[PDB]
């Protein structure tokens, strides 16, 4: 039932702060933690993401990780910074410096004991926790190294529980550092072997959505984090609110994972409308379905038309009618049969939740195990090979205890991950 | 290997036999007619 | 069941919520009490 | 730091004659609305 | 055909009748004899209780 | 006497049974508080109390707590017993293995405790009626486990499963064919009647025959509850022809392996078209027999009917019932199998159907529900096993099942007995 | 007539007596001031004084002043006599030797003086109900000394010791196995019937049958008081079968050293579940015989019942009493010893239980309390003396006992007495 | 009368025999010294232990067992164990150097210097036993000693004692959990002897016992000790019919003729139920029908061989306790009604049952629990072709370019023996396929 969350790095910390803003907004929780909602449904399942104190204040089941102390101070300065428990902030003195080795072997290892202690405390406080959640950016040092190391340790300590990760994959268009290929290659091979579902964020697609879907002149990281936080809150809405066809995270995982290696998912939201065209658009199930499968609505930069959908899941929120929702994906299955694999008859898992996000009459989050993630992984691997072929930016990693062999092994596991999707893309019955 | 036990499974499904023959039923009906003829003086 | 519909039945016996040994033959409730009118 | 407003908010719910009332109507459940006495 | 002892159906119900298992003992060991004696006595108790509940339900339904 | 115990397994089962129970309370004049403001007819579904309070003879049981807790917080909190309302902590997660080997084992013990308490409270238990969906996890695994335990405990006592099979196209889950093919074990071995209630047929019926723009699972469950009330009214209320569960059990099931039975109900009409149509018995019987009113997505014309049982409610006359039977026999498109000449069971009840306030069904003075076993039902098993074979040809989603205490050979034996089902369906449908 | 004396020794005894007396005053309609707002029905527990009010026939004997001062300053301060409310100055310090050989002797004289006053105030005394905890120090030591004095002084009067034995897993004390072993030495000789009221059995019963998250000593004492009230109701009020303390002690004790007996009570339900269940006599008897509805964790399947005494209260009738008896004999999982064919003692009273305002039990039209001697009791004694051996191997915590005027050999003597107790439990359990 | 000679070979055989004997002595009330102190429930001078124990003038009961290992660790552990007084100073042969996973070493170089003494001891036991039913060999084909010396010993016994019954209880390699790299070599080379000079060869792989202990016993960390405890339970269950009274009495030659339809088809499948622990003993209604269903279920099988994947040819049950002929017949009828357990077409009967009134004896410190009734399967089925299809595929994959062959060649072993082993294993596959084929 309960879900405990972890935020890694500056990216993960900002995204998690936005996510907790969204969750408190949905559940009627003030920045001081007091409950201001006017319904029984908001308070019925607040224990999934929150824990009550002696004074009645609701504290999130969240932990924060960053080797730079300034990120924690920024979280304090945030509007909902007072909501978090003060002892859940585990921070170092020297930053990772965008070094996976520093965040995974030298600075992350010497600090990971405290974060594991805090997650163990939260896990014991949970009556029966559904799983673990993590938000991180694989292109950084802290979000990649410490994030992967914590995924590994939590997998070892809790083998039955389910791991969810939100990994902000970098893109050459938004390549704001130089060691994105190194960090991503060195982290994907922990993500594949230690995360039950690992869904991807690309700032390129986030900016594309902000451009030609949101039509905002100058969004910011705040708007990007809100866009990812909305779907992050919607993927777990079934636990917190009832529905005509309720589901949960384990149902989503079992329906979206046909084979163990294929747990890297799509990610999308609807209805996303511009500030002007918002009043004129009639929000319906048909509009939601039309926006879900649109390429421009995906928040990772890879064309879904190129690949085939192994499977997909639609978390519809709002009081709806069920044959409409079922038929709006049946007809998509029928008219896009070339975009869906043949050996799976039903490639869509529809889940219905009664409560939509407040401020909307209707909503949906889309999570799909598409076969075009191999394009993004291929691009990352090509960049990694280009850098690694000539010892470029390698001494920084090697001097921190890492071995030259581990880079080759990470590239090899990337190749396995790519080849699986490659050979299921063109598979024939 | 998965093709190997897929072929084995297909063979076992082909060899699968229902509970009702309708030929055992016919044989039992022949026996039933024999018993009725043994009885039923008329 | 009477000709005038469902109606309270009249019986003869002591009604006691407190099943005391001594008060077996003593009326202790207004239920057994009747008044002329 | 500035964040845009109204991105994640529908006008019919947020702004209108009875925004609190429409929010309260939304925040009920399907069993509650369909199954009443 | 002749399958009654596996089908579990005889006239008079699934339960049998009382008899002296001491007489039916013939070179059987103590464990088997004890199992048989317990089975017979307990069978008799089941039969009495089934008849009692059947009669009680008859009476109740007549009273209704 | 003649009581029947209701079991509601999974989310679908709980919601269907909850609609059934609001309909039962409305029909018997029982408020959500559980009392009659102002006749032993409710006894078969409600147990009396010394304070004059009525408690349903039901067991809601789901491995996840959302639906049951929300029912607890709902209108019928004072109606439903605090126990017999079991909630789990983690669902079966749409997994037969999780529902039957990992999570169902820690809850079936208290499930049987509740069922035993209900049976002890009962006096004339006619049988069990189990509502669940074979495509989910809890409705598959926990349902199979509970059916196994009930079969080994209560013996030959009747168990009717009003189950929601996958529909040919309108399906929610992806491993739902796995769940169906694996629940085939229990729904073939440890149940005597299995009535299919797939959602696509409900949807198309409420589209082309009931005329509301956006009905949903609520309307689906209301109509299913109307159907089950039609089935149980024969023992609930007096009539010209009264049939209990075992009365029609043998009349509907010709062979132990042949107990999956199609269903249909009519008139399913709205208020606008209710008062302009003379809904005669012949008209409603013809509407039921037509595939337009058929309640499960399967074409009868592709197969042959083996045995129908008709439940008429209202002012239906014994002349009208067999006049409709004669017209049906004269009709050629509704062909019965050669070896079953009569092929008909009839039960007439003097209680007209009751319409739930705020619902979609219109008040009609008479109605009829047909529960019919026919050879045409081989198609649902054929399509579900084709889907199972397509997904199982290279072991998709099988690691989830085998990582939760399940063997590879369980899928093989499910394919084996489903195969035996289509073969013996075909062989009993074959002409002499 | 039929007077009886209650002696509450120790902290547990004092708390249990507080619960029992707050139950008894409400049972008899006596206000806490001692005066109620031709009634010779309270005589067994209260005596009419020279003021027109009623004073209980109880003695709260304890070596430390906290609990007795709480009683003297509580709501029942005007009810209890200023005497017969004995207060010590320093407790036994959780030491059997300290409570039996050093401080027990300077207080047992005045305890016996109070007992003499109670007895010669009484006119038809039947026996003494002793409430204590063998796990602790005072209830073990002073209890042993006082029971020895009563046994040598008052002759063969009934001795009903309802004491709180150590629980299998969690115990308040750490020398608690020592205290239990050294107190059973005396209770085996000077207690006609001994009843166990261990804490975790009551905790589990109140958690799973009363649906309260955190009941406490108050709630367990309320349950114990309900048990004692049910046991004494046979003599308090007239019924179908009235049985006295002497009447059931010989029925329950087969051999002189076989007198430690389990206990159970039903129904124990909350207000939420009270109005939803039809608490039939068969249902309550089955709940009693079940291992979840009993106040001792001596799993009856581990042994064989020797003699079960049942106390029915309310509208219970002898025929469904014996129907419950017969179905209990018919139940598979429990068996009786082969030399107790009868094995059953029954007593029916017409007075239903009375609930306490602000309490935890809902009003029930009938109830049943069991006191049972069974061979499964040897398991708790085996655990207790196994713990005793574990502590005594290293001579841990023995200096405290030997420094309070206790010989070291008494530990060993009690150890082989417990060994003989388990051996002859096994002997009487062995089939002929 | 009805004596049987136990012969244990190798480390696995020695430990299996140790478990079997520690079970037998407690089942017959024999102390570790070798004497029965006093029994009142059991009649005195009862010739029930005569089959497994030979009486001595000092009231001693010397086991009719021979231990034979080319290396002294296990036999010296037995000599220094708690059964030193019980076991004969002889009958406990010790070597000086093991075969070391080498069939060639166990059969050609080191086996010849100890086979003479092994046959000396065997002839001593045969002279002592006047009603010898047969020899029960206990070993594992994985090890070099158990392969080579086992093959040599069985060949010598077959050529010396004629048509005496031979029960070869062999721990075959498991599909994945295996401890030896040349184990496919040893297994494929031992099939000559295990096919020619063995009357009934019993599948006793390891990982099946591992899974059975991890599921039925609900114990997470068991070992070879628990594996041996279960295997001894099975052995005693199937061999106590000739030691205790029962409704249906069966001897070794009495049931091997039922098990084995054809001379080459004698490899057999085992299961045992109800196998429960102390906690789960009272949690189930263990009746005859329930225990028979659990026996026929593949979950309770003691070897990795799915019954659903083949045709059952012969099958006999060994019931112990308060079982009754009606109960076993009802169990049989339920099995016929069940279709997941379907027999071969040409064998209609296919069933034998033996009933013994002696319930199983639980060893103290073991994970088993007392059961009022129990039953052990032993069945010859066509499904056993798959373990051979796995082991020969493994052997061919290893033998593709002559791996580990030099070790065998250097120990006086012909190179073509590997090819001959492959050929008659292929024949043992083909005759299984032919006999399972529909007529
Ligand atoms: N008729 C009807 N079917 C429903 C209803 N709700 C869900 N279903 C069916 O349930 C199927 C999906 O299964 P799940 O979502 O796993 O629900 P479940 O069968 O109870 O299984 P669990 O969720 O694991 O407990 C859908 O295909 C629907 O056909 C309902 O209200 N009425
Ligand atoms: N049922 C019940 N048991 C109690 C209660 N209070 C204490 N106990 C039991 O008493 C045991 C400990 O002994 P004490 O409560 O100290 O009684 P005592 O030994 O006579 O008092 P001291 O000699 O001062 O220790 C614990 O193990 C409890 O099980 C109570 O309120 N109700
Ligand atoms: N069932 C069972 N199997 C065993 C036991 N001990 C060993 N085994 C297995 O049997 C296989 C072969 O046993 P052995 O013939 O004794 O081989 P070994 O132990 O190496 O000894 P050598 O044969 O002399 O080489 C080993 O690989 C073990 O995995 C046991 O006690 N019981
Ligand atoms: N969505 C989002 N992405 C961010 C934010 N801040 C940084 N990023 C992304 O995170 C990546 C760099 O991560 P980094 O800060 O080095 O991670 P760290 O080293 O663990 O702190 C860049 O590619 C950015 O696009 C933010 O506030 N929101
Ligand atoms: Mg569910
Ligand atoms: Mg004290
Ligand atoms: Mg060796």
């Amino acid at each position: 039932r309960e879900i405990v969350s972890c935020q890694a790095g500056q990216c993960g910390n900002q995204i998690g702060s936005k996510f907790w803003e969204v969750i408190s907004d949905e559940h009627g929780v003030d920045p001081t933690g007091t409950y201001q909602g006017d319904s029984d449904l908001q308070l019925e399942r607040i224990n999934v993401y929150f824990d009550e104190s002696s004074g009645g204040r609701y504290v999130p089941r969240a932990v924060l990780m960053d080797l730079e102390p300034g990120t924690m101070d920024s979280v304090r300065a945030g509007p909902y910074g007072q909501l978090f428990r003060p002892d859940n902030f585990i921070f170092g003195q020297s930053g990772a410096g965008n070094n996976w080795a520093k965040g995974h072997y030298t600075e992350g290892a010497e600090l990971i004991d405290s974060v594991l202690d805090v997650c163990r405390k939260e896990a014991e406080s949970c009556d029966c926790l559904q799983g673990f959640q993590l938000s991180h950016s694989l292109g950084g040092g802290t979000g990649s190294g410490m994030g992967t190391l914590l995924i590994s340790k939590l997998r070892e300590e809790y083998p039955d529980r389910i791991m969810m990760t939100f990994s902000v994959i970098p893109s050459p268009r938004v390549s704001d550092t130089v060691v994105e290929p190194y960090n991503t290659t060195l982290s994907v091979h922990q993500l594949v072997e230690n995360s039950d579902e690992s869904m991807c964020i690309d700032n390129e697609a986030l900016y594309d959505i902000c451009f030609r879907t949101l039509k905002l002149t100058t969004p910011t990281f705040g708007d990007l984090n809100h866009l990812v936080a909305a779907v992050m809150s919607g993927v777990t809405c079934c636990l917190r609110f009832p529905g005509q066809l309720n589901s949960d995270l384990r149902k989503l995982a079992v329906n979206l994972v046909p084979f163990p290696r294929l747990h890297f998912f799509m990610m999308g939201f609807a209805p996303l409308t511009s500030r002007g065209s918002q009043q004129y658009r009639g929000l319906s199930v048909a509009e939601l379905t039309q926006q879900m499968f649109d390429a421009k609505n995906m928040m990772q930069a890879a064309d879904p038309r190129h690949g085939r959908y192994l499977t997909a899941s639609a978390l519809f929120r709002g009081r709806m009618s069920t044959k409409e929702v079922d038929e709006q994906m049946l007809n998509v299955q029928n008219k896009n049969s070339s975009y869906f694999i043949e050996w799976i008859p039903n490639n869509i898992k529809s889940s219905i939740c009664d409560i939509p996000p407040k401020g909307l009459k209707m909503s949906v989050t889309f999570i799909g195990n598409n076969t075009c993630i191999q394009e993004m992984f291929r691009r990352v691997g090509e960049q990694f090979t280009g850098m690694f072929r000539r010892k470029a930016f390698l001494h920084w990693y090697t001097g921190e205890g890492m071995d030259e062999m581990e880079f080759t092994e990470a590239e090899s596991n990337m190749n396995d991950l790519v080849s699986e999707y490659q050979q299921y893309q063109d598979a024939t019955v | 290997t998965i093709a190997q036990e897929n072929a084995k499974l297909l063979e076992r499904l082909e060899h699968a036999q229902p509970t009702y023959r309708a030929d055992k039923f016919e044989a039992d009906r022949r026996r039933n007619e024999e018993f009725a003829a043994r009885a039923s003086r008329y | 069941a009477t000709s005038y519909g469902m109606e309270y039945a009249i019986t003869c016996g002591y009604t006691t919520d407190y099943c005391s040994r001594s008060r077996g033959a003593v009326v202790v409730k207004p239920e057994n009490i009747f008044y002329f009118s | 730091t500035w964040c845009a407003k109204g991105i994640f908010e529908d006008p019919a719910v947020t702004r209108g004659r009875s925004p609190a009332q429409v929010q309260a109507a939304l925040l009920h459940s399907t069993y509650e609305v369909d199954y009443t006495h | 055909s002749r399958e009654s002892y596996i089908t579990g159906i005889r006239p008079g119900g699934r339960y049998g009748a009382m008899h002296d298992v001491e007489k039916r003992r013939d070179n059987l060991p103590d464990n088997v004899f004890h199992y048989m004696k317990d089975a017979v006595q307990r069978e008799e108790l089941l039969r009495l209780n089934e008849e009692e509940e059947r009669a009680r339900i008859r009476l109740e339904m007549f009273a209704k | 006497m003649r009581e029947a115990i209701c079991i509601h397994i999974g989310q679908a089962g709980c919601q269907v049974g909850n609609a059934c129970w609001e309909l039962f309370c409305l029909e018997h004049g029982i408020q959500p508080d559980g009392s009659m403001p102002s006749d032993d007819a409710f006894n078969t579904f409600f147990s009396e109390t010394g304070a004059g309070k009525h408690v349903p003879r039901c067991l809601f049981l789901d491995l996840e707590p959302t639906v049951v807790d929300e029912v607890r917080t709902g209108t019928y909190r004072q109606l439903f017993n605090p126990e017999q309302l079991v909630s789990g902590k983690e669902d079966a997660a749409n997994n037969y293995a999780r529902g039957h080997y990992t999570i169902g084992k820690e809850i079936v013990d208290l499930a049987l405790d509740r069922i035993r308490k209900l049976a002890d409270n009962c006096t004339g238990l006619q049988g069990f009626m189990v509502f669940h969906a074979v495509g989910g996890g809890t409705g598959s695994g926990l349902g199979a486990l509970l059916l196994e335990r009930l079969s080994v405990d209560y013996g030959k006592k009747s168990k009717l499963g009003y189950t929601v099979y996958p529909s040919p196209q309108v399906s929610t889950a992806v491993v739902e064919p796995y769940n169906c093919v694996l629940s085939t074990h229990s729904l073939l071995e440890h149940t005597d009647v299995a009535t299919m209630l797939d959602n696509e047929a409900i949807y198309d019926l409420t589209r082309r025959s009931l005329d509301i723009e956006r009905p949903s699972y609520t309307n689906v469950n209301r109509l299913i509850g109307q159907v089950v009330s039609s089935l149980t009214a024969s023992l609930r209320f007096d009539g010209a022809l009264n049939v209990d569960l075992t009365e029609f059990q043998t009349n509907l099931v010709p062979y132990p392996r042949i107990h999956f039975v199609l269903t249909s109900y009519a008139p399913v009409v709205s208020a606008e078209k209710a008062y302009h149509e003379q809904l005669s018995v012949a008209d409603i019987t013809n509407s039921v027999f037509e595939p337009a009113g058929m309640l499960t997505k399967c074409d009868p014309r592709h197969g042959k009917y083996m045995s129908c049982c008709l439940m008429y409610r209202g002012d239906v006359v014994p002349k009208d019932v067999n006049a409709a039977i004669a017209t049906i026999k004269t009709k050629r498109t509704i062909q019965f199998v050669d070896w079953c000449p009569t092929g008909f069971k009839c039960g007439i009840n003097y209680q007209p159907p009751t319409v739930v306030p705020g619902g979609d069904l219109a008040k009609v003075q008479r109605a009829v529900c047909m529960i019919a076993n026919s050879t045409a039902i081989a198609e649902v098993f054929a399509r579900i096993d084709h889907k199972f074979d397509l997904m199982y040809s290279k072991r998709a989603f099988v690691h989830w099942y085998v990582g939760e205490g399940m063997e590879e050979g369980e899928f093989s034996e499910a394919r084996e007995d489903l195969a035996a089902l289509e073969k013996d369906y075909e062989e009993v449908g074959a002409e002499s």
